[PDB]
């Protein structure tokens, strides 16, 4: 179980991080630049 | 603390996916098959000798 | 925003799924059996010669 969980963090938690920031700072820019202030 | 909460739930997904159910499809077979025989005999023990 | 959000957490899933626990019911093995082998040293090695 301590070897599933480094794994978990290590290989794959980084990389579902990085598309998820990807779409959501896409989204971000997207959506702020439509409002009016 | 909710992302590693969030990472033990998979992690004990992952470890009941995989190590608990290939031993499983085999041992429950042989297991339910240890518990029938067990009671039939109880049952047959429960009776008087004649 | 939300039915992408899902498709991340399904494919995911799916990594998970299929690629690490068809490897890690293998390597895990191999892995545990390393570091219990180098603590052992280590806890030799933490003695004095004699």
């Amino acid at each position: 179980y301590s070897i599933m969980i480094q794994k978990i963090l290590f290989k794959d938690l980084f990389r579902f991080l990085l598309v998820y920031l990807l779409f959501m700072i896409g989204y971000a820019s997207a959506l702020v630049s439509l409002l009016n202030p | 603390y909710i992302i590693l909460t969030f990472v033990l739930l998979l992690n004990m997904l992952i470890a009941l996916m995989g190590e608990t159910v290939g031993q499983v499809s085999k041992e429950s077979k042989h297991i339910w098959k240890l518990q029938w025989a067990t009671t039939i005999l109880d049952i047959e023990r429960s009776f008087p000798v004649f």
